[PDB]
């Protein structure tokens, strides 16, 4: 590891959680700026907006789970920066 | 230097002139001319074929010939202080000739395929004959150039092996493996050229 | 007006053999002789 | 003291990069009493540490420029309203036929009155983050800016 | 690139000179030679390799001077054959080996003529590698001015004088300034020649020539301190080929003492290790010994590629080191000074 | 139906796939075997480690061969111009990218073996840098599969 | 008719003429007179 | 003193000011230039990286998006 | 509607995207690997750091691959000629820009390895210069992505 | 109405705007880096000031990017041919002027760094000298903008 | 009506004016930069005099720009083929005359600077020589205006 | 029926067979004779053993002569393009093979004569290598006889 | 019926027969005469004995002359292309073969004569080797006589 | 009646007869002239003997004039293409055979004259070699007279 | 052609004349033999220009 990697892991932990929770919010509010980012398909121009809303919820969970993994990288790195 | 520069000048001028023509016939809307279609159709399939056959031999022979003298020169030069070299290290020459063998094999196989059409209209010549002439050219070109490169590599590495033997006999047996990796390239050229040949018929 | 079938086939052959002639002649112009001899 | 940071921020004007550079310079200023006693051998860190206050100032201006450009990491503030208008406004009996073509292929908003949402009180409209022609609009701006 | 063309003219001589290289004495052979108790025992050991019969048909009251001369005689014959068999690219390169000796032979001719000696007295004493083609200079031998013009007309070396030395400079300057002045122009001209032979010859011979420039600048500097040479004289003699040329070479010219010279060497890891490996204390390898040891290392490294002219330069230099080694072993043994005999430089 | 000359570009594809790969693998093998031979005279023990660049050059010849086979078994007189051009592009992509990979394999397979002759620690480094050569053959192959199977 | 014959004849002959002039001109331009015995004096 | 060198240097400085009023004015175009590149670096580095973590299911996307964001962070920094 | 010949340009784009990038990444690798080998004899410990230029040359091969794949997946049997030209331009524009970065990483990597061996302080500065090489490939990628998707 | 080939000159503009600019910036970087690496041996401190030519090489590739993007964003199938030749002229005019700039930035960015190592006072001179190289790329950009926006 | 290809030769004009003038200004700067840098070490005070050949090489690029602007501002889709060939003429005239001036300015602005530190009296002579170089660009401009305005 | 140009290819065949074989044999002779000249000064008795590569080069000229005469006897006015291209192929095949074989003979002679002069044991080794060089000439003859009789 | 322009190939034969044979003879003579002049300074008694390579070179030019005259007497207004191509091939064959023989004569003459200066016993070998050179002219002549009479 | 372009080939013949003979005579005169200049310093008397090479180079230029004038006097508007092509062949035949002659003359005259500087007895041998060089122009002339009198 | 010949023989001639004043005679003869190529070119060119 070394202290350099732990310091990087702290920065990426904080920045990651910030951006990934903000993404989780922008996805959960179904924001229009995310249309080019959501992995929509031809079947989402049928039934109605519930289809895209299901995808926005799943992608909102992706960013929430990734933020959780960056909280774990944080806790690990705050140990390693003291241990190394 | 100078004799290369004269050739380089012709080479650059040739491509510069093609760029001028390519722009010219495009911008003047004459780009309906020089449609690659008529070139690749009014040319006789026999021309493509016979170039193919002759390439298959001659490029293999060039690769093998370089092969030969490159190792041979070293056999001789090391041989002055180490006469033992000549009998065993000569296997490199055998592999260089094997690159020539790969040539003559593929060339003779290709040479069985061609027969007269009794036709001159492209539609009476028909797709099979064009496809054969091209495939035969491709095969003969493939084996020819693959063997060209293969033989030069074998000659180079075999020269190295001969000059290794000149210092220690045991090195030859160990190093000799690289001549196989050289020779294999010529065999791969053969394999592809067989497959390119494998569907052909003429007349 | 600018080219013909016999011309193209003629040229591909001619330019190919002129390339071989260049290769051959390059090796020939690369011939050399000694300026000294042994004792 | 202002002019160099200002031109740098015009250059480096991503809101998120402005924050990240601000944060780096802040962590150097906050740790100053520690860093002054540390290894001299990290000359790279010593150089940027000797710039820390000026780096911070230009970091702040890079936030400010990134805000007016309305972009962090290819993302914009949908908190704002718009001079762009909702899909119904493209379908006022007029333009509806063009919106039916727009229901199969790309289309350009004509910015025609009544359809258009009018003059705008924020920085750049958030829609220009997603619009396919955005770079043309952005270039017309950023050239004219730099000249003045 | 070179792998395609090179064999057409040089494949024989490349195999030949590598074949001659395989005939050099191993470390184990030198370790046998040093166990000897007379020149006849050295003869009996040398008889087991390429030196077989090199001392046959010669006076039974043997002398170290005869052994030296016979070793050089063999080396000369070997070199002449390769030079005689070469074609213009290699032949021109092998001539650049010869120029190093030719310069020292011309230095003798000038020295003798500055003392009004007949050049016919000097020519039998010259290094036979540096033998002349045209002989009017040798035949005339009248005056330093006549010799200068006769050299310029007769000698392959003449172009180097035009780059650096007038007739007036030859009358005014000390002959050792002249020696180094010619070598400056020589290394630069041969280094340019090696870079014109782009690819393997350049990237394998340039490292050796770059070391030859650096080694000259170092040695000249550490020897200059106790002398009337100015900083300008040091600068005017340093070869520009070396890794020193962009800065360290000028620093050596500005410098005047071993500590300052070491401070230049301390920028470059090879030279740093070389100076650290030689304080020149009693029983130590000297700075000059370490450079020769390294010069051999570089010459061995040129044999680690199959097709380039660099092996011919490295061959001649290594055979010259083999002669230096065998003579040094014979001198130690003849003088009974066994205590330092291991100071020969191992080669292959 | 398709035009008569249509298959020519695909034929040049199969040939380019093989020929340029042969040029690469040959050059790689030559520079490598040269470096081996020159090393081996000094360090006879190192050949069985130092052979690897030659094997990697052979893998470039394999990358040519595989694409060339795939093209050759796909070719027909009936071929549409589109698939004929795809075969050309594939053959050039693997053949020329393979040639590029062969050039790098040859340069490092020499210089690395010469270095290793002097300093055995180099071997790990030489393998790493050689992987970053051979992989260009694989990138050539990837594009050539994607085109030629389209 | 046969303008393509005429065109190629003019081109390849003008090319062969020009190359023979150019190569001969380049040779006589870059030839060495070897008068070194005077350059030294 | 020399009126010649004085007049030449002062004329050159004047000419450099007058010509600089185009060329040195246009030097500020470096602003726009870097800005466009900077924006598109940020856009492409986002779009060719973070987007890969945007899978259609929670488990598959959230696991990938972690390592994908680390590559994005790495390149965004460097 | 469209000319059956017309996919030829987009295919030459897909090929070019790889091929010229590969020629670049190969040259950059080859030069750097020679430098690493010629350095290692003196400074073996530097290998694990001094390898970086080869990794960056690998990035150029990737930039090629990206565009080559993108073009190839975007091809169709009756492609619009305008789209085929966009793909050609993408292909050259990454492909040759990657060649240019490959030249740059090559020269800097070889010289910068010798420099590092003779002064270890250089390595931190060399990385900046190497990024300033490698980014040319990325600018070529930016345009190539723009053209392919436009 | 408009000719089918019309967009070809437009996209070759956009490509050329990048490619030649990248070649320029590459050469500029490569030369400068080689000098920097060589100088650093006796100059562990000058490194950070010495990188300046490399950055001036980088902006040339960016000038290419500006035009290349501008052209690319103004391509369409229906393009009027006259717009395509304007765009070609732009892309060459920045592309090759950036190439010329890169040659001057390269030679200056070598020699000036070497001279600065020998004599720190050269630094200001080298700055001024290098400006008169980099301004070529700017002039390329000015006309390329006039052309593309005409 | 006028042939739609006619704008091609007009943009080739504006491009050539810029491009070749930049090639001249580059070579003039590059040689001058080598000169000034190599000279500086022995006589550092001379830099502020010795920059002047670089300024003249800059002026050559300006002469190109003036023409390239004037051409570009005069183009139109409907442009009469006569005017388009005039613009090609103007573009080549200034551009290659600038290239010629840049070859002179480079060779003079090297050798004259390296002379000037050995002998300061040369400086006025070097200026006078350079006047007779820089004027070639002006003759190119003169002809280029006379062509492109008529 | 058959084109008036038809016989031209078989004519060029007969020419190429004789010419390229004469060229190969001339080079082979030139090299070998130069070797003999140098060798004979030390080993004047060895000439009539060492001349083998010279006659072997003459035999390569004869291989081209045989094919050339066979083609020449096989020509006619009314010849089919089929027979004409077979004869062309024969001519090129033996011709370039005759260059190659004659070249290898020359180089191997220039070596082998000098090697024998210093080491008599090599004489048979030279002859074996030369026999392989001649067999390459046989392969060019054999195909050429086959196509000329087809 | 015969086409227009038909004499061209046949007279190119006649000219080439003479011209390339004269070039072969010239090179043969030039190198031989050089070696003779250098030898003769040491050995004036060998002057008349050593002319034979120059005589053989004259014979090569005469073989060209023979074919050239035989073509020149058989050319007619409105000749068949068949005879015109036969005359082309004949004249190319002797002419270009005469180049080959000329180089062999020149090289073996130069090396042979200067070796003979040191060792008289070379003269016998040299002459036999020069027969193996000169006969290439006869082989070319044979094919040319055959072709021009079909 | 007869076609346009009729005279063009015969005109090129007339020019070629002159120009290539003049190039030959120029090389002859030049090369041999330098040898005369060198020789004269050692041998004050031999100047007026040593001119014969240069005289024969003048003869080659006269042979060119003879044919060039004979062709030029034989041209007309209505000329049959037959004689026009024959006159081309004639002018090349003398012109390039005279080139060959003049090239040989230059070399053998230089080497002969420098040899006569060391040993004056060489002069008889030089004359015989010069006759064998000069006659190449006569052979070119013979064919050219046939190809212009027919 | 005459130009090259004059240049080469003029150079070598003038250089050699520095050591040998008698070379002036030979040089003028050689210069005549070089220059006359230009005269021959003029002769045919006058003929062709008036045919």
């Amino acid at each position: 590891c070394g202290p350099k990697l732990a310091a990087c892991g702290i920065v990426l932990s904080a920045w990651g959680v910030i951006m990934l929770i903000m993404l989780g919010i922008f996805f959960n509010v179904h924001s229009a700026v995310l249309i080019e980012d959501v992995p929509f398909t031809e079947k989402d121009f049928e039934n109605g907006p519930q289809n895209i809303y299901n995808l926005y919820e799943q992608v909102s969970y992706n960013c929430f789970i990734a933020a959780g993994l960056y909280l774990l990288l944080g806790g690990f790195s705050f140990c390693q920066v003291r241990l190394n | 230097t100078g004799l290369e520069l004269l050739y380089l000048g012709i080479f650059v001028a040739f491509w510069a002139c093609m760029i001028v023509v390519g722009i010219c016939y495009t911008i003047f809307d004459l780009g309906f001319r020089f449609d690659v279609a008529w070139f690749l159709t009014e040319t006789s399939p026999f021309m493509w074929s016979n170039l193919g056959i002759g390439l298959a031999i001659s490029l293999s022979v060039v690769g093998a010939a370089w092969g030969i003298y490159i190792t041979g020169s070293s056999i001789i030069g090391g041989g002055v202080k180490a006469p033992r070299i000549k009998t065993k290290n000569l296997v490199s020459i055998i592999f260089c000739e094997a690159v020539a063998i790969y040539g003559i094999i593929m060339a003779i196989v290709i040479s069985n395929m061609a027969e007269p059409f009794s036709a001159t209209d492209p539609k009476a010549i028909g797709h099979r004959n064009y496809h054969a002439g091209y495939s035969m050219f491709g095969a003969g070109l493939t084996v020819g150039l693959s063997n060209l490169f293969c033989g030069v590599c074998v000659g180079i590495v075999g020269s190295g092996a001969a000059l290794a033997d000149a210092q220690n006999p045991s090195l030859f047996v160990k190093i000799l493996i690289v001549e196989i990796f050289g020779s294999a390239i010529g065999l791969f050229g053969v394999i592809v050229a067989i497959l390119q040949t494998s569907r052909v018929k003429m007349g | 007006g600018f080219f013909s079938p016999g011309i193209w086939m003629g040229l591909l052959t001619t330019l190919f053999m002129l390339f071989i002639f260049t290769y051959g002649l390059h090796m020939i112009l690369s011939l050399k002789t000694m300026d000294r001899f042994d004792d | 003291v202002i002019t160099f940071p200002f031109l740098f921020a015009v250059m480096f004007g991503d809101f998120g990069h402005g924050i990240l550079m601000t944060l780096f310079a802040v962590w150097m200023v906050l740790r100053e009493s520690r860093i002054l006693s540390q290894k001299n051998e990290n000359e790279m860190f010593s150089m940027v540490f000797s710039g820390r206050y000026i780096i911070l100032l230009m970091g702040l201006f890079s936030i400010y420029t990134g805000l007016i450009y309305n972009d962090c990491f290819s993302k914009s503030l949908n908190i704002f309203g718009s001079s762009w208008s909702v899909r119904p406004m493209f379908t006022i009996g007029n333009w509806t036929e063009e919106t039916l073509l727009g229901s199969s292929v790309l289309q350009l908003n004509p910015a025609i009155p009544g359809v258009f949402g009018g003059p705008y009180p924020f920085g750049i409209d958030p829609i220009w983050n997603i619009a396919t022609n955005k770079l043309t609009f952005l270039n017309s701006f950023k050239m004219k800016m730099s000249v003045i | 690139f070179p792998e395609l063309y090179f064999n057409v003219d040089n494949g024989y001589l490349e195999g030949l000179v590598r074949g001659l290289k395989a005939g050099v004495l191993s470390q184990a052979d030198y370790l046998n030679l040093v166990q000897c108790e007379t020149l006849e025992d050295l003869k009996l050991h040398l008889q087991s390799t390429d030196y077989g019969n090199f001392l046959a048909n010669e006076a039974s009251p043997l002398t170290v001077s005869v052994i030296d001369d016979k070793l050089k005689e063999k080396m000369v014959v070997e070199f002449r054959h390769m030079r005689n068999h070469a074609y213009e690219p290699l032949a021109s390169f092998l001539d650049f080996i010869t120029y190093s000796y030719m310069i020292d032979n011309v230095i003798l001719l000038i020295t003798g003529t500055l003392h009004q000696r007949s050049i016919a007295e000097l020519v039998p004493k010259c290094h036979p590698l540096g033998s002349f083609e045209q002989m009017e200079a040798v035949n005339i031998a009248q005056t330093p001015a006549e010799l200068y013009n006769a050299i310029l007309v007769d000698t392959p070396l003449a172009a180097f004088f035009q780059d650096c030395i007038s007739e007036q400079d030859l009358d005014e300057m000390n002959i050792e300034i002249i020696r180094n002045t010619l070598y400056k122009a020589y290394l630069e001209s041969f280094y340019k020649f090696c870079t014109l032979l782009g690819g393997t010859t350049a990237d394998a011979m340039c490292p050796i020539l770059e070391f030859e420039a650096d080694r000259r600048a170092f040695i000249i500097t550490i020897n200059s301190f106790g002398t009337e040479l100015s900083k300008e004289d040091r600068a005017k003699l340093f070869p520009h080929c070396g890794r020193l040329y962009p800065e360290g070479l000028a620093q050596l010219a500005r410098a005047d003492d071993y500590e300052q010279v070491k401070n230049v060497a301390d920028y470059y890891p090879e030279y740093k290790l070389l100076f650290e490996g030689a304080g020149s204390n009693p029983g130590d390898k000297t700075l000059e010994d370490r450079f020769f040891e390294h010069e051999v290392k570089l010459n061995k490294l040129a044999f680690l590629n199959q097709f380039h002219f660099g092996v011919f330069y490295a061959f001649v230099k290594l055979k010259e080191q083999e002669c230096r080694n065998i003579v040094w072993i014979a001198e130690c043994i003849a003088q009974r000074h066994r205590a330092k005999i291991d100071n020969y430089i191992p080669i292959f | 139906n398709n035009p008569e000359y249509s298959s020519f570009f695909g034929v040049m594809g199969a040939s380019s796939a093989m020929v340029f790969s042969a040029m690469g693998a040959a050059y790689g093998t030559a520079k490598s075997g040269t470096g081996i031979a020159a090393m081996s005279v000094m360090r006879p023990e190192l050949i069985m480690k130092s052979i690897i660049p030659v094997v990697m050059a052979g893998i470039i010849a394999i990358y040519g061969l595989v694409v060339a086979v795939l093209i050759a078994n796909s070719l027909t007189d009936g071929i549409t111009l589109y698939r004929s051009f795809l075969q050309l592009g594939a053959g050039l992509s693997v053949g020329l990218s393979g040639l590029a990979a062969g050039f790098a394999i040859g340069i490092v397979g020499d210089a690395g073996v010469r270095g290793t002759a002097q300093q055995p620690r180099l071997f790990v480094g030489m393998i790493l840098i050689l992987i970053f050569a051979e992989v260009l053959g694989l990138y050539g192959l990837i594009v050539a599969l994607i085109l030629s199977t389209k | 008719l046969e303008y393509s014959v005429v065109f190629n004849l003019v081109l390849w002959i003008m090319t062969g003429l020009a190359l023979a002039v150019i190569i001969t001109s380049y040779n006589i331009w870059n030839m060495d007179p070897g008068y070194d015995s005077i350059i030294y004096r | 003193f020399d009126f010649g060198d004085t007049m030449v240097h002062q004329a050159i400085h004047t000419i450099e000011y007058c010509l600089g009023c185009i060329s040195n004015t246009a030097s500020y175009l470096r602003l726009w230039a870097l800005s466009l590149a900077h924006a598109q670096l940020s856009e492409v580095l986002w779009t060719m990286v973070i987007h890969i973590g945007l899978h259609v299911r929670s488990l598959a996307g959230g696991l990938g998006l972690f390592f994908i964001f680390a590559a994005f962070a790495t390149l965004t920094v460097a």
